[PDB]
């Protein structure tokens, strides 16, 4: 099972700064070029929301300061500018190899 | 509008069977598969296993192959997951969410599954 | 009496008392049955997406005989993953006389390619939301960090002949050759007794079609009964899963048509409609599939039986069926499509001719003859 | 009262009263114009040596806009250059239904191809004195000692189909090879959307054809409207200058003549001379280009219209017009050149069968409803 | 009096007193000569055994002048050797005008390949119990264990065109690659004025046709006269021993037949046997060679001559000769073969409705004007 | 001329051995993977008799006890189980270039 | 059923010609070749050459050439083999046999030509 | 036969400005350029420019760019060059010539300019 | 500019004798093959004289006795038999790139 590592634990982060979220696939979760790495938002009391799918495409519907990059096994999350509704726990998803493997979570607290 | 909307939460003891639905809206049922996804809080979110509803065929992992079992009903649009038997281990929320993009982008509204 | 008129030689729009009609013109629009037997539908799928198995044409891989094939005009589902299909138009000529199939297993998977792994999915044939890839056809991979050379051979026992598909990918980087097949220099080598190529990838940045920019050319060929076929590689082989032993028919052909499917009986079938008539010629379609009337470019065809108020020679004789709908030829096959439409309304152009001078010709001698004994009696 | 004379079913040369001569066998030897457009006139030029713009052809290359395009018989300006031209006479098949042009620049030069330079010569191109290229084509060479890796993209924003043409330089030696393009094993990769070809140098010593010992085979493509196609080579690109925004027209043609070129207006036009005539038929030549009578193969053709002194209908029905010369085919193309050849004088024969009996037909019936009432009275 | 009966329009069977036949369906059934020039009978050989000059068909290599081809069905020697042969029903189109050769040498053994051997005998090619190797090819071998490169040109002086046949061998180990030519990437380049290809083996294991798991792939070309052709490479060539100053023909052609030969004088010859008569059609065969009556797909067609007891107009417009047996088209090439198969069966049933409709035409207008003379008198 | 040497000169074998043949060519007699050795059997007052044809077949007629291999220069012909009746000199002979060559022949002799 | 019958054995001094004979039955005479193989007694086998049947053209080994020249005689099935002239040397057993695949499967009986 | 003749020699003063003849005869003007090179003596050949006969586009050589200036007269055959203006420098022989082959093969009679 | 230094400044010659005249570019003046040098011959008060084009072809209307060769950079002319009449001075001219140039001559005097 690919196995997901979540870097950090939980960011500390004011109003304005650029909050960067990482994970590191213990294999790859790419083929031919398609990165099969999804990000996703939980508010507490509340399904998690899909952002960012494989790995960089936005999806319709999430503000444009939410973008991910990376390739292979290495990704990051960046925000920026952080609003305050952010204040959420953000998991990493693979899809390459069944079965599907989250990230262990990071909880982003705005100052 | 795509939703999917669950039952209640549910309060079992150890050695009895629970049934979660997820009743299905707003898009044609097939063309898009059901995923489930166990949230137990203070450990995070776990893949239990993915069912075809075009096809019917489930998929599980194998820490939920042999007791955790999916059911569709096309007819309508719900699909179904049953646990047999419920220890105290699983006592946590069940969300539903659907395969669009190798992803899950629309999920339930949580089932939570108490076990007492 | 009647207000029925016929066309002569000399004088047209004579008054008559009877005639008989040779021109079934209508249709009820609709692909009904053509003896009992229920004809293919593909629906939204392509003739490239059904022999490959795309994963949206899944509901065809159960049937296996039919009397037509019937395809849609610009139909979606077809060749998910982009690339070149090696002498398509030329595939499609040879399914369009197959009436029957067996869909078997040349290469069975869990016992016919150890050291490689046969889960290759793609996000360009995603079936319910996941990446899936063809019904037909094996995407091999690593196997513990190695490709290694791959040898396997099959005789055919099948008595009939077999049509074996593959497909050699063609990447988009070199990082993503080292990365699938573990190679630079590949090669792909499918011989057989009177069949021999070697292919070799070409690594490109493409434009990107449905996502990908790399590209999958799709190969086949026609197993004898008897013969051996050898598939041999380094890399880049998109293996052969699933086979057709192929039954062949005379009465069969490929059709494009939206019309929709009901549950009749009928004995002719055009690309507009069924026909149920018992008369000579028509007006709907030249592209006709079963006993049918032959087709005349005309609008008013009548042979006089009576006095004025004041056929088989042709039909014996055309024995010719025409398939053209414009999905025949290519891009860079223009001289030979314009030499199919040249011919085919050619011989549309005579036989029309011909078919109304024979009328104009037994008009005037019915009306003469009819007039010869008016003066006798 | 006159010598005119017909011919019947039975008997010929039948000495008649009045006639009406259906054969339009004159013509003014001359290119006269189409209805007021001025025609296209390569001269001593190829269809070749046209798009890919000769120094010896610069006099075209402001017309865009023609009513048919005039080639002379064995034309001696074209492909200055010795090389192959990849499917050319499918090419001319394409170019025969283009109506008007739109000469741009896809890679302008000058701003187009930096690291490289675009002055290269050849002595087979030479104009006026000094030794020239192709202008639509452009010689990439070294700059500062050094022939780096190439790529460019073009996106189709014409809103209608582009040609575009390049070659590929085939050398004589190794040492020439290493002396232009500082490489050995060089490649040019030309992939777009529903293309895909990578090209390989060939290095031999050949017969000098026009001094050169070297080839360049010379390619073309369709962009459709939307499409990007993009070049990519580590050598040996003979890169597109100029391409041609295609407007496709109806009535058009490619015509072989050696006539004058007069300034008149017709409505038809022969390789022989153009046609200015109210009769349904004629003998001058079957390639037709306008509004023109039907060809058949016959010298006497005449319908009687009175007493003897002791046709719609197969007009509607030929409707193919023939454009065969001799330069549609290939060395290799024989097969389907008999065959075409057998097609167009297998309508000609048919349908001056038809012709000629229809006029037999009508001739004894005008003769007898004549003398039918000679008796009555 | 009599009891032959003719057909007309509107009534048949009539009962007549005299009639003439217009179809010879009657026939020698042997291969009889043309005028006196005996044909060529390849009996158990191919055309592509009897120019590639099998071992086995060297009774015809004496032979270079005839009236037509005999080729029987079936024919079991032929490329005795595995392999493709590159344009090989095109050739046989070249070979269907051809009525003489000249076969000489181009590169003479013993003489033009120095530091090679050409004692290459393979086994699949045995003669008299001994492997041999074709008549017309040679295979270079090594000389004192090196294979150098080579090169040969040759300039035609023979003032016609010079069918220039080789082939490349394509071996099935790399073991036997480096045994015979001691190179692994080896190269065959043949280059003309109007011709260029670069030829590379392909090492693969075949199934065992004739014994060999190795192919050799042969190639033609045509010089023309003034012209040169140079053969250069470093391994993996059958060399050119012999060739052909073809001179063209105008009636010939390559039948198919399985006749006994015999010694006859004809004017006209079917593959089911020649025709000695005067009658204007046939029913025997369509491929007819001299000159020969037209073939009409009747049974009964006879003009009436007297009265009845109680067409140079049709044989001027035909003009086609149809030469499809099955062996002029291909495996891929199917699309070609309907589209010759509907317009040789199209003008087979265009041109008997045309010349039946004449002959009752003929018969009603014959039989009225007779009885036009019976109450005159 | 390619000249060929048996080995042994003559062996000794009882009923039931295996009887291994040998003989090495001093060039090559194969060409595109075909071997021309042939072995003939001659008893004495008798002719010599056609046992393998080139250079592993076995003639019709032949018991399949005979079996011979061997490709390049090295070839050997090897009978078991030897029954009494193969007492007779076994010759190998070359068929690649001419003139044709024989071996110098071995007597098979049966305790 | 396939047999070469050859001629007896001759006894000639070394001076005059001798000539040997093989008549083949029961196939066809051309089609198939002929060679002649030389047994001397106490030295080997030894190969004299080979006769095309249906060419007529021989060919020899530079050993055998000059004196031993072969000869046809199709319209029967005979093929002969004629020395000249016998020396004290090749005083041996003749064999004439038939090529099939490059082989030579059916042999005659022998000829035992003594020099005397 | 082909021929080119020029204008009789000049004598200027430094300042005014002079205009050289070159009258093309025997072959037609257009398919062929002309060069035009300077002989000064005692320093050797040098090329001033070319000038398209067909087009009637110059190219001048940057030493002679800016006061030389290439003319023509298609209606005859004739050529010009036209210095604007003379300095002491470029008092030399100027030679009108033919290009063919990459070449210079038919030349004329020369004009001696001379500045005073 | 490609610049061309003739060599040597001027020869001296007899009647008989082999007279080399080369000149040697800074670059190369050749392109695909074809060498662009050409080279002439001027008398004094006449105008020069092309001899041979590009860079060994032989004009018509020369005699046969000149002939040049080389490649690249080097180029030579050879004059044999050296005849009276070749009194004059020799220049070598480049085609290649824009400008021409020539180069510095070279007089042929005649014993
Ligand atoms: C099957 O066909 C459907 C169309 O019927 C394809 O769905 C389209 O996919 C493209 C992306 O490639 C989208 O932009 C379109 O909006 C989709 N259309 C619809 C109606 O869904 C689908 O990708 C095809 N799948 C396969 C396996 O071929
Ligand atoms: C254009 O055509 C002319 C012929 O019209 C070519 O000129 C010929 O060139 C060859 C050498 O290759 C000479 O042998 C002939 O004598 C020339 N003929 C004439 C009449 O000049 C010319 O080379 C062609 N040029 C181009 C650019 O194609
Ligand atoms: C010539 O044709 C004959 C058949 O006419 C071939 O002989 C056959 O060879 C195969 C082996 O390849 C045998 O299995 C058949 O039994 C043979 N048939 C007969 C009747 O002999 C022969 O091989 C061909 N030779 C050449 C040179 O092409
Ligand atoms: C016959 O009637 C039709 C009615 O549409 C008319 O078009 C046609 O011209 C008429 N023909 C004649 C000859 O009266
Ligand atoms: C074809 O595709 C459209 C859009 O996906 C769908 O609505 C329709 O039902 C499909 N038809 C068939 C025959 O599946
Ligand atoms: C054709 O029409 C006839 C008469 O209406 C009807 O009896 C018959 O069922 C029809 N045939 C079919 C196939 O429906
Ligand atoms: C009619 O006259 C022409 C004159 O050239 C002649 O050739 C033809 O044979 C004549 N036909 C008949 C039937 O009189
Ligand atoms: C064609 O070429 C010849 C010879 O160069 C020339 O005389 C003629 O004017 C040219 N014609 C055209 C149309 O340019
Ligand atoms: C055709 O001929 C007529 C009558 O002579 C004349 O009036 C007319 O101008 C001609 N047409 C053309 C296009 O010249
Ligand atoms: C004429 O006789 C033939 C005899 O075979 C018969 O088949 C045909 O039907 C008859 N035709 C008529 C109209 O009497
Ligand atoms: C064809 O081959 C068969 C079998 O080898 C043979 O009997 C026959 O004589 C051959 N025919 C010819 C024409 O050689
Ligand atoms: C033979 O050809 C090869 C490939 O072109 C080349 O590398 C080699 O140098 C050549 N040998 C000779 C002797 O020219
Ligand atoms: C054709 O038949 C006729 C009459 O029987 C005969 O005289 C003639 O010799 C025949 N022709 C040939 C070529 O045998």
């Amino acid at each position: 099972d690919i196995v997901l590592t979540q870097s950090p634990a939980s960011l500390a982060v004011s109003l304005g700064q650029r909050a960067t979220i990482s994970c590191k696939a213990s294999q790859s979760v790419d083929f031919d070029g398609y990165n099969y790495l999804n990000w996703y938002q939980q508010k507490p009391g509340q399904p998690p929301k899909l952002l960012i799918y494989a790995a960089s495409n936005l999806e319709s519907g999430i503000p444009a300061r939410f973008s991910g990059s990376g390739s292979g096994t290495d990704f990051t999350l960046n925000i920026h500018p952080v609003e305050e509704e952010d204040a959420a726990t953000y998991f990493c998803q693979q899809s390459n190899e069944d079965p599907y493997t989250f990230g262990g979570g990071t909880k982003l607290e705005i100052k | 509008q795509i939703q999917l909307v669950q039952s209640g939460p549910e309060l079992k003891k150890p050695g009895e069977t629970v049934r979660i639905s997820c009743k299905a809206s707003g898009y044609t049922f097939t063309k898009n598969g059901m995923n489930w996804v166990q949230q137990a809080p203070g450990k995070g979110l776990k893949w239990v296993g993915w069912i075809n509803t075009y096809t019917g065929e489930p998929s599980y992992a194998d820490d939920f192959k042999g007791r955790f079992a999916f059911s569709l009903e096309t007819s309508a649009s719900t699909a179904y997951l049953q646990i047999n038997n419920l220890k105290n281990e699983d006592m946590a929320a069940y969300f539903c969410a659907r395969m669009v993009r190798d992803a899950m982008d629309f999920w339930g509204q949580g089932t939570s599954v108490t076990v007492s | 009496n009647s207000t029925d008129t016929v066309d002569t030689v000399l004088e047209k729009n004579v008054t008559v008392t009877h005639s008989v009609n040779l021109l079934e013109d209508s249709h009820n629009g609709k692909l009904c049955l053509l003896k009992g037997i229920a004809p293919l539908q593909l629906g939204n799928c392509s003739v490239a997406g059904w022999i490959l198995g795309n994963p949206e044409c899944e509901s065809l891989i159960s049937k296996e005989s039919w009397s037509y094939i019937v395809e849609t005009p610009n139909p979606e589902n077809g060749t998910c993953y982009p690339g070149y299909f090696a002498d398509y138009e030329e595939l499609r000529e040879q399914l369009s006389s197959v009436s029957s199939f067996e869909r078997f297993e040349i290469f069975p998977k869990e016992s016919s390619w150890p050291k490689h792994t046969v889960t290759g999915v793609t996000a360009s044939c995603s079936h319910n939301g996941k990446s899936s890839f063809y019904r037909n056809l094996l995407w091999l991979t690593e196997k513990n960090g190695l490709y290694p050379n791959l040898s396997n051979s099959y005789v055919n026992n099948k008595e009939k002949e077999v049509l074996v598909l593959w497909g050699v990918h063609h990447p988009s980087n070199i990082g993503d050759q080292r990365a699938i097949y573990h190679t630079e220099n590949a090669y792909v080598s499918v011989v057989s007794s009177h069949y021999s190529r070697r292919f070799t990838p070409e690594i490109a940045k493409r434009p990107k079609v449905r996502g990908q920019e790399g590209r999958i050319n799709y190969y086949w060929t026609l197993l004898e009964p008897g013969d051996t076929i050898i598939f041999e590689a380094n890399g880049n082989l998109i293996a052969p899963w699933y086979a057709f032993a192929l039954s062949r028919g005379f009465g069969s052909g490929i059709i494009t048509s939206n019309a929709p499917m009901n549950e009749c009986d009928a004995k002719c079938q055009t690309p507009q409609g069924a026909i149920n008539s018992s008369l000579p010629f028509q007006n709907v379609h030249p592209v006709t599939i079963g006993e049918c009337p032959k087709y005349v470019r005309s609008t008013k065809l009548r042979m006089v039986t009576g006095l004025r108020n004041i056929v088989n020679s042709v039909i014996e004789k055309m024995n010719t069926q025409f398939t053209a709908v414009g999905k025949e030829f290519n891009k860079l096959e223009r001289r030979m499509e314009n030499l199919n439409k040249k011919v085919d309304d050619g011989f549309l152009d005579i036989w029309t001719y011909n078919a109304e001078l024979l009328v104009l010709l037994e008009n005037e001698r019915t009306l003469d003859f009819h007039d010869s004994n008016v003066k006798n009696l």
